[PDB]
DNA sequence: CCCTGTCTGGCGTCCTCTCACCCCTATGATCATGA
DNA sequence: TCATGATCATAGGCGGTAGCGTGCGCCAGACAGGG
């Protein structure tokens, strides 16, 4: 079955795999990280009751006051979205916050408090999100971008190759904590282990391990293993494991139980460690040569003298051995210390360490981060302290603890936020076995190591640094007051939080100005994962990998959308079904395949777990079970493509559009393109602008419709039901009864959007698209908005090319215009200009803006009327008086050289206190008359729903047919009817009446003020008048259309209709492009959207030929099923069987003007599909018609292509760019002329120009263009004067900014001259 | 990857195949961006290097230049003696080889007409006049430069060629990247050039030096094919002779570093000491 | 090398409109180095004709006045 | 410099010598009424340290900033690197009687002339037409002439015509790689917006008109228009100074 | 200011929060120990005037 | 004094176009209202 | 008539009784560490 508005133009649709999940809502990342931001939330954590449990309660110095915390609310805003937006205003919500004082008494912080205060307190204000996506925070609407950065955590970096020049790779083991102070764990190529605290001085490692109370001993028996010595009768004999013999030569004849096992010279092989632990061998017999470097574990003290024998972690020697033999010591410990197996790097840290005990270890950490200044143990145990082991300066989030307890392989994946002594012993242990040959290291790019911030998680870091600054002045107050008189507003003050969160929304590296001139730039700039910003890297810095497609990116980042330039792959887009994972990381969606079959449940897996399994490609075929077709199938292992065998796969793709994004899945024939072109035509695609009238792709991809209606520029309908009236303002819907509530009564207006500016001064317009009486259900379009159709999106418009060489003026990637185009008007954009004029507060007086001015006329004057401002209609031209404005001299507004328009909307604003004029008087009445027609209308509408119900509740029970309409129409209630759920309906509706009415009075008086207040506005100004005018620029060479493959061009000649080469039909093609763009620039998806698009018209012409003869609806219901049957096993199998004759009617006079087809990404129309759709039109087979030419009236050999491709015209226009100045205005520093167009500039004639004229011998050009035309200013004026009398000469002189060289060397103390 | 792209555009490709693709396409995209950075700054600092060299005098005066020979890597000559000595003056005035008769004098500038009589003639090495060997204080003569280049002319006395020349080198940067035996071809006379050659019990000649260079000498006098040649490899020829195509005339053992000698006796140890100088290490599993 | 050749001239100006300005100064401050402006982009700096094309005519004729 | 909001945005200088003047008069006023013996010297460091913050900031350790991580700027950041006189406002400099478009084809040329707007050739050539009108005498003063110019009246389309006709002007690309970049053109007038350029000429500035953009310079005084006639036309430069080859090679 | 207290117990960020703290007198890395000559030989003065400076 | 490692200074394309942003918080003084 | 409270206007450089910094990289030449 088929949605009302699917039975209007129901999409053809190619493809092939039948779908099992639908693309989510688009924007979930934005709405749902902000609603995880500001909510309720209980249990501590996520949101803001984090922030405020974790930097609260504030204790004080030793006061016994405490300012703790109860709970939250925030307000209503005082200005809903549209009057932020018109006025200027943030669009803020109040943040009250319920804040308690407690106060302890004397010798017991364990006793009573004497008093307590609970209170409301006012702090910051936070702004909100619209249902768009988007803040607003000076009146121009703006998106936070998520942040692509490093996953807190453990990570093994290797330092490969490049250190010391000898090959020697190093290790570092930077632990990443999520707040506080870093940890970088490295070796050198002494092989010494060196800790180091925030990139600071380097220490040997071990000093951070004395500093969590270990002695050495215990050291050495965590990091090493045993060897014994036991002193039994002959030669110091020995415990042996063969083990830590492997591969070893010794250096004697090892033999036991009068058995020589191994000989000298030789080594211990694997079979004769089998022997030796076979027959259990314990004791061995070593020389004393063996014990000549063997590493001793522990101290050994002298029972008589009380000394010290050897020292830990000290070599034995001879004389060391002699003394602990004659001590009473027969068990003697040391280390294995191997050349693979298990290097000393611990022994030679030790061995480099001064330090001996916790105490020095403490001073020497505090002497590394505070240098120079004298330690003291307190002071050092409250340092090293407060670096790691509390929960204030340290805090590993829940992704921090996880990563670190999966990349230690622990398994518990819950832990505290702080470290411990574990934590770093099994840091080091790592690090020491990746030294050690086993293992592997960690890559950086790997998105298992890439966490995704939105704009929740900022906010919530901001808000916090607010915190801290508050705490760090509330610490300050609250013992150093009386107590108590006070109460906790007069305390904390919202300078400093507003101040933080305001800073953060109005100007970061991420809160960036959202590009606005198409709904798919909107809903693919929601969409985005930038890597820029705080706390991740640099454009001009890095790098070389992280511009890199990592073999995991699929399914979760977009590999073709991203901007060409100097930011490739760090500005990436986030793919279509990629969710976020709990933690932040991505997760994208599967098929569990279970042994045989797959099965259609969705199972969403992250980036790790990705790798541990095996994923079947999309596009596998299948029968109809799940069985795999074939017994060998491609799939991917641990980010490897390769071959598998059928039943060896555990996940399967769901779809086979969720490698792209959304930008670059709305190109129909995208596995034809090579990407570069793909590249370029999803960023030109984003770069569109609306035209006049949208029409529709004829050849897309089916994924329009989420595109549209999961953005917000359409008005989709919220409650289903029947039409009542429809305007060109507002659409009202009449709710279903089977949808609609009991009290409220309930019919919605939807007061749509007209003509107002956007941020790239578009027209963002809204359109309805329902008649009246007309059903419509939930989930659906009413009104199009701009780039749309009947909830479709149509970006540019489709029109009828040729691929020919057409007499060289589409000689690069020129694009060739018929006339035709233009007189249709369909790429007519409309721009809409913004020109605002302030009255200061100025010396001698304020400014006027009255029309009594000097210096002008009556032909000046005709255009605006008797206050100053121009006329609302008043079509203007380039350089008129828009608002006349003279100061204590003309200083009038003026339409800026170039611009022609109309006056469409003059808002006024005034700062209270100043004056009305009569026209801001005007403004007035008028905003109060609309206010006072459209709340009265809101109760007229809504009291006609509530009446409506009335008759629907009284058609039973003590009906009254005729006596119902002789009284009236307020008192329906106290009619014959008893006590029933009637009579209690009738008084809920009375009651819904009565606030009706008390509401309407109340809110009328509130609309009242609002427009009769002033506005808090600039420091020192009048009033602020802003004029909206409204060009309309239609087509002319050297604008820039392109198609959706990168394609692109200037328009170079706008022809005649008669030149256009036409076909033995009649009809003149509209554009002719060049073939020679196509083998090199491998783009060939745009012939075949060609071909298929001259199909999907063909059929659109035998539908107009075959509705023109006025034919009865059998044929039409004929020709229809035929054409909407046509091809393989596909997913759409419609039938017009159930549409009813009158329905058919009306789809044909849809698809008369062409007819849609949907082709899916990697799934498209193969080409025997296209051939089969141009043989059901009588259009010749391989696409090529011939074709005649319009000025010889002589045929084309050999012929040529034609079809149908959808072309954008793109906002690089040409009436923009376009620039030229003799003599205007010249900076005031170094007297050069200014820089940029809208300051009336000269271009900048850079150094390569320079270095360009120096090589050929051109002398007094390159003369004149750096002294006479741009710096010397009597050079020029005399200059200036020879010009216009006739004497071309120049009298050079010298440059001015080289005489400001001279100021601003000579100001150092540095005397440069000029001699002679 | 060991599993290739077996779709082509006009078919389609499938995810995976696209997916490989892109890993190519955003490595050139990259690769132009950081190309572009470094060429720019190469340029700079070549005309801020350059920047002042102006063809000031009109002859300098000196004999002393560079030899002009066709480049030979050891395969196909690359670059012949047209296109080197094109529109260069002579240092010395090259004599044919019918000796004491002059071909061209020793100021004439070699346009097009001059290297096909070069060509003719097969002349070896026309000695040249160069901008690096020239004596003009502070600037450099005309007639070591040469021609005008995008002219045809001699240069005039003036035109600032540092700025044209560190343009000419640094422009293509945009274009350029970022990130057993002898086998001959062709048949002639065999020249060696710093050998030091000896003659084994075999009969043929085998070499005692590392600094040996095989060359090619064609039929009219200049050569075709180059080869370093190893230390102490072993040739099937000698100097002087005639070989036939596709006969490799030289083998040695990359691997081995051979020690042959030059007189034939007895072989004794001279301080060599066992236990120090020398080590016991029998071969275990071959016996020699 | 080319950036060491370049900075290494007998002329300030040059070895200053090249990298690091703050080095060449100090050694030709110290030195009381003295330009003479000396080929093209001192020339290019102080604004007069270039000594390459009609401007090397213009300075055979100034340094023939000397 | 105002920002038209009642305050002053200060540039970095007036910043640096504040601080150099606030702490040399309290080291007066220090040194006056008598320092406390051991004391006459942490005064002194801090007016050793914001001299050296005004000389060149940031060679010392830590730089100073006024908002609010940007370090802000020196004299020494003011001659060196970019953003300073030597590279931005002397060796290249912004130039008076030039403009920029956007390219196209346009293939009815000869190869020594390009298509040029009428009204980018009305506002460069602006003190030509001028000088022809009082020279003509259709204008008494100066700002006859220019209110005349300024209504475009149906006479000074003819004064156009009458000086562009044997008059050359500079066509240059935007990244000027080698010296065939920056070329010599005779106008001629189009009624359009853009710039149409010879096709064959496009080889050398390795320009597509896939949205390209080219600025035009007029040329003065006399002699330079000899020089962009005699030394720059687009007939001459048919060899690059690469090697021999010809770089009017048909595309 | 002359503040007589006690270095090393008492770590100086805790007490940082407060005023009186620009930093030590210092010739040096090092929190210089300063002398008091005023009061220990040279208790009583200001006779250079009350020109209340300016 | 003769290496050899560390450290801190230099440097990292051109041209153009668009947009926002460019103190708020605290203390003191004056005026008005209430007792 | 006096006192208290509230509102408006005018006036300066981590904010705090610490700690923030952490994702470039190469070359080069001086300063110093080890022997
Ligand atoms: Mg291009
Ligand atoms: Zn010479």
């Amino acid at each position: 079955v088929y949605s009302y508005t699917e039975k209007k133009r129901i999409r053809k649709d190619f493809g092939k795999r039948p779908q099992v999940l639908d693309v989510p809502y688009l924007l979930s990342i934005q709405l749902d990280s902000f609603q995880k931001f500001i909510e309720q939330d209980p249990e501590g954590q996520y949101g803001l009751e984090a922030a405020f449990r974790s930097v609260f309660p504030i204790q004080s110095y030793s006061g016994n006051s405490e300012l703790q915390y109860v709970s939250y609310r925030l307000g209503e805003p005082v200005f809903d979205v549209q009057e932020c937006q018109i006025r200027g205003v943030t669009y803020s919500a109040p943040l009250r916050v319920k804040l308690r004082l407690v106060i302890y008494e004397r010798e017991a912080p364990e006793g009573t408090v004497k008093d307590i205060k609970e209170q409301e307190v006012y702090m910051g204000e936070i702004p909100l999100m619209t249902d768009n996506g988007t803040f607003v925070i000076n009146g121009t609407e703006r998106v936070i971008v998520s942040q692509l950065h490093r996953s807190p955590g453990v990570f093994f970096d290797s330092d490969k190759g490049k250190t010391h020049s000898s090959g020697k790779v190093l290790y570092n083991a930077r632990i990443i904590p999520y707040r506080g102070s870093w940890l970088d764990f490295e070796f050198d190529p002494k092989d010494n282990l060196f800790v180091r605290i925030d990139r600071r001085r380097k220490l040997p490692a071990t000093i951070i391990l004395r500093a969590l109370n270990y002695t050495t001993e215990q050291i050495l028996d965590l990091f090493f293993e045993k060897v014994i010595f036991e002193i039994r009768d002959n030669k110091l004999q020995m415990e042996l494991v063969p083990e830590r013999l492997r591969g070893e030569t010794a250096s004697f004849d090892i033999e036991a139980n009068g058995k020589v096992y191994v000989e000298k010279g030789r080594r211990i092989t694997a079979r004769h460690i089998r022997q030796l632990e076979k027959d259990d061998v314990k004791l061995i017999e070593v020389p004393v040569e063996y014990i000549a470097g063997k590493v001793v574990a522990k101290d050994y003290i002298d029972e008589s003298t009380g000394e010290l024998i050897c020292a830990a972690n000290m070599e034995l020697s001879l004389d060391l051995l002699a003394k602990l033999s004659q001590s009473g010591h027969k068990r003697i410990e040391t280390l294995f210390t191997n050349d693979l197996d298990h290097g000393p790097y611990i022994s030679e840290t030790l061995r480099v360490d001064p330090t001996n005990d916790r105490l020095s270890a403490l001073v020497e950490i505090y002497r590394m981060m505070r240098p120079g200044e004298p330690p003291t143990r307190e002071a050092a145990e409250s340092l090293f302290e407060n670096l790691f082991f509390s929960e204030d300066r340290y805090d590993l989030s829940a992704v921090g603890r996880m990563k670190f307890n999966r990349s230690l392989l622990r398994e518990e994946i819950e832990g505290s936020g702080i470290l411990s002594k574990d934590d770093i012993i099994d840091v080091m242990k790592k690090l020491i076995d990746i030294r050690n040959g086993k293992g592997e290291v960690d890559d950086i790019d790997h998105l298992g190591n890439r966490r995704i911030r939105s704009v929740g998680e900022m906010a919530e870091n901001q808000f916090r640094v607010g915190l801290v600054r508050v705490e760090r002045a509330v610490k300050e107050r609250l013992s150093l007051g009386d107590l108590d008189t006070l109460m906790p507003q007069d305390m904390i003050n919202a300078k400093p939080i507003s101040a933080a969160v305001k800073e953060f929304f109005g100007s970061s590296q991420l809160s960036q100005f959202m590009d606005q001139n198409n709904p798919l730039s909107e809903i693919t700039h929601k969409r985005r994962i930038s890597a820029l910003g705080p706390g991740g890297l640099t454009r001009e810095r890095a790098g070389f990998e992280v511009r890199d497609v990592h073999p995991t990116h699929y399914g979760r980042v977009c590999p073709i959308e991203t901007p060409e330039g100097p930011n490739i792959g760090l500005i990436n887009s986030l793919s279509v079904y990629a969710q976020t994972n709990e933690y932040g990381f991505l997760e994208t969606p599967y098929r569990k395949v279970t042994d045989g079959v797959v099965t259609d449940e969705i199972h969403y897996l992250s980036a790790i777990e990705e790798g541990n399994y095996v994923i079947a490609q999309a596009n596998s075929n299948l029968d109809e079970e799940g069985h795999f077709v074939e017994d060998l199938v491609t799939c991917r292992s641990k980010g490897e493509s390769s071959l598998f065998s059928r039943d060896q796969v555990d996940y399967m793709d769901v779809s086979t559009q969720q490698v792209v994004s959304v930008g670059a899945s709305l190109i129909p024939f995208l596995e034809h393109d090579d990407a570069n072109r793909a590249l370029m035509g999803a960023n030109m695609q984003r770069q569109a602008v609306p035209t006049l009238r949208a029409d529709k792709p004829l050849v897309g991809t089916g994924m329009e419709r989420a595109v549209a209606v999961d953005s917000g520029v359409t008005a989709v309908a919220k409650r289903g039901g029947v039409v009542q009236y429809v305007d060109a303002s507002r659409i009202v819907i009449k709710v279903n009864e089977d949808e609609m509530y009991p009290g409220e009564a309930g019919i919605d207006i939807y007061n749509l959007t007209k003509y107002t500016r956007s941020n790239q001064n578009t027209c963002i317009n809204q359109m309805p698209c329902v008649s009246l009486g007309e059903p419509v259900e939930r989930g659906d379009v009413l009104a199009d908005g701009p780039s749309t159709d009947l909830g479709e999106l149509a970006l540019g418009q489709n029109m009828r090319v040729a691929f020919m060489p057409w007499n060289g003026y589409n000689f690069e990637d020129s694009i060739l215009v018929s006339e035709r185009v233009v007189q249709e008007d369909r790429f007519t954009t409309i721009h809409i200009q913004e020109l605002a004029c302030v009255s200061r507060d100025t010396k001698l007086g304020p400014e006027e803006i009255t029309a009594d001015i000097p210096n002008v006329g009556e032909a000046a004057l005709s255009k605006l009327d008797e206050s100053g401002i121009v006329y609302i209609g008043a079509e203007v031209t380039g350089g008129d008086i828009l608002v006349g404005k003279v100061t204590p001299k003309d200083s009038s507004l003026r339409v800026p050289n170039g611009v022609s328009g109309t006056v469409i909307d003059v808002q006024v604003f005034t700062r209270d206190g100043v004056e009305k004029d009569k026209r801001a008087l005007e403004i007035e009445e008028m905003q109060l008359k609309q206010a006072k027609k459209d709340l009265s209308e809101e109760l007229q509408i809504l009291e006609a729903g509530l009446f409506s119900r009335i008759r629907a509740v009284l058609v039973a029970g003590g009906v009254e047919a005729e006596k119902l309409d002789k009284l009236p129409r307020d008192r329906w209630l106290e009619l014959g009817l008893t006590d029933e759920e009637k009579q209690n309906q009738l008084e809920q509706l009375a009651e819904q009446y009565d606030e009706l009415k008390h509401e309407f009075e109340k809110k009328l008086e509130a609309k009242r003020r609002k427009i009769t207040q002033g506005d808090d506005l600039a420091p020192g100004v009048l009033k602020i008048v802003k004029v909206y005018l409204a060009v309309k620029r239609r087509i002319q060479p050297g604008d820039k259309m392109a198609g959706r493959h990168g394609n692109k061009g200037v328009i170079s000649k706008i022809n005649p209709i008669e030149d256009m080469p036409y076909d033995e039909n009649g009809t003149p093609v509209d554009i002719v492009l060049n073939p020679l763009g196509v083998p090199s620039r491998m783009n060939i998806g745009q012939i075949l959207e060609t071909h298929l698009g001259m199909a999907a018209k063909g059929i659109g012409d035998k539908i107009n030929a075959m509705l023109k003869q006025q034919q009865e609806v059998a044929k039409l219901r004929e020709f229809i099923q035929r054409a909407y049957d046509l091809g393989a096993d596909v997913r759409q199998k419609v039938d017009l069987s159930t549409f009813s004759d009158e329905e058919v009617m009306r789809l044909a006079e849809n698809l008369r003007k062409g007819m849609p087809i949907a082709t899916p990404v990697f799934d498209g129309a193969k080409e025997a599909e296209i051939k089969e759709l141009l043989k059901l039109g009588d259009l010749p087979t391989s696409g090529q018609i011939r074709l005649y030419d319009g000025r010889t009236g002589e045929q084309f050999e050999r012929p040529v292509t034609v079809g149908y491709m959808y072309m954008l015209k793109l906002n690089h226009l040409v009436d923009d760019k376009m620039h030229a100045r003799s003599t205007g205005s010249y900076s005031l520093v170094t007297q050069q002329p200014l820089g940029g167009k809208a300051q009336f500039g000269g271009q900048r004639f850079g150094e390569m120009e320079v270095w360009a004229l120096e090589a050929y011998g051109a002398a007094y050009t390159l003369q004149e263009m750096l002294t006479v035309k741009s710096d010397d200013v009597n050079g020029r004026t005399k200059m200036y004067k020879n010009i216009v009398d006739g004497n071309h000469q120049m009298e050079p002189g010298m440059p001015e900014s080289f005489n400001v060289l001279l100021k601003e060397i000579r100001s150092l103390g540095i005397n440069i001259e000029l001699e002679d | 990857i060991e599993t290739p792209i077996t779709a082509n555009f006009r078919e389609g490709l499938n995810v995976l195949q696209y997916f490989i693709s892109t890993h190519g396409a955003r490595k050139g995209l990259a690769d132009t961006a950081l190309k572009t950075a470094n060429s720019g700054y190469l340029t700079r600092r070549l005309v801020d290097v350059a920047q002042d060299l102006v063809v000031t005098e009109d002859d300098c005066g000196t004999h002393e230049g560079i030899m002009m020979t066709p480049v030979i890597e050891g395969g196909d000559v690359k670059e012949p003696l047209r296109d080197r000595v094109l529109g260069r003056v002579t240092a010395e005035d090259v004599l044919k080889p019918g000796t004491a008769d002059i071909l061209v004098p020793r100021n004439t500038l070699l346009h097009e007409q001059w290297c096909d009589l070069l060509e003719e003639n097969s002349v070896d090495a026309v000695k040249v006049r160069s901008v690096v060997s020239c004596d003009t204080d502070f600037g450099v003569c005309a007639h070591c430069y040469g021609r005008d280049l995008a002219r045809g002319h001699i240069i005039n006395k003036g035109e600032a060629i540092g700025v044209i020349a560190a343009q000419s080198i640094g422009e293509p940067g945009t274009q350029l990247t970022m990130r057993s035996s002898i086998q001959v071809k062709n048949k002639g006379s065999i020249k060696l050039s710093n050998v030091k050659s000896v003659v084994n019990s075999s009969g043929k000649l085998v070499i005692t030096s590392r600094n040996t260079e095989l060359k090619l000498i064609d039929e009219f006098g200049r050569t075709k094919e180059s080869y370093k040649v190893p230390y102490g490899a072993v040739l099937a020829k000698g100097d002087g002779e005639q070989v036939a195509g596709g006969e490799t005339v030289a083998n040695w053992d990359p691997h081995t570093m051979p020690v042959i000698t030059e007189v034939s006796g007895f072989v004794r140890f001279t301080d060599m000491i066992d236990g120090q100088t020398i080590t016991r290490q029998t071969d275990e599993l071959t016996g020699l | 090398g080319i950036t060491k050749a370049s900075l290494a001239t007998e002329s300030f100006i040059s070895a200053a409109s090249f990298q690091e300005t703050t080095r060449v100064l100090t050694e030709a401050a110290v030195a009381g180095k003295r330009d003479e402006l000396r080929g093209l982009k001192e020339n290019v700096i102080v604004g007069r004709l270039i000594p390459a094309g009609t401007g090397y005519a213009y300075h055979q004729d100034r340094m023939r006045r000397r | 410099v105002p920002l038209d909001g009642g305050r002053f945005a200060t540039s970095d200088l007036n910043d640096l010598y504040r601080r150099v003047i606030n702490r040399n008069n309290r080291l007066k006023r220090l040194l006056d009424l008598a320092a406390p013996d051991i004391i006459v010297r942490n005064e002194k460091r801090m007016l050793q340290e914001a001299v050296d913050a005004l000389l060149d900031n940031g060679r010392r350790g830590r730089a100073i900033t006024g908002s609010n991580k940007r370090p802000l700027k020196s004299l020494a950041d003011m001659i060196k690197g970019k953003q300073g006189r030597f590279r931005q406002n002397l060796l290249g400099k912004r130039v008076d009687y030039s403009g920029r478009s956007v390219i196209t084809v346009g293939p009815y040329l000869r190869l020594h002339q390009c298509g040029l707007p009428k009204k980018m050739a009305l506002e460069l050539f602006k003190p030509f037409i001028y000088g022809k009108l009082e020279l003509r005498g259709l204008a008494t003063t100066i700002k006859a002439a220019k209110k005349m110019v300024e209504r475009e009246e149906a006479v000074v389309w003819d004064i156009l015509d009458e000086v562009i006709r044997e008059h050359p002007v500079l066509l240059n690309r935007a990244p000027t790689l080698h010296r065939l970049g920056i070329q010599a053109f005779e106008p001629v007038l189009i009624e359009g917006k853009a710039i149409q350029l010879h096709p064959l000429v496009c080889a050398a500035y390795n320009a597509d008109f896939d949205g390209d953009q080219m600025a035009v310079h007029v040329p003065l005084t006399l002699e330079a228009q000899l020089e962009a006639r005699a030394l720059m036309m687009s007939t001459n430069n048919i060899l690059s100074p690469a090697n021999g080859e010809p770089i009017i090679v048909p595309s | 200011l002359f503040v007589e207290f006690d270095p090393e117990v008492i770590h100086t960020t805790t007490i940082n929060a407060t005023r009186g703290v620009s930093h030590f007198v210092r010739f040096g890395a090092s929190p210089a120990i300063v002398p008091s000559a005023v009061i220990h030989q040279l208790s009583v003065y200001k006779p250079k005037d009350i020109v209340d400076p300016a």
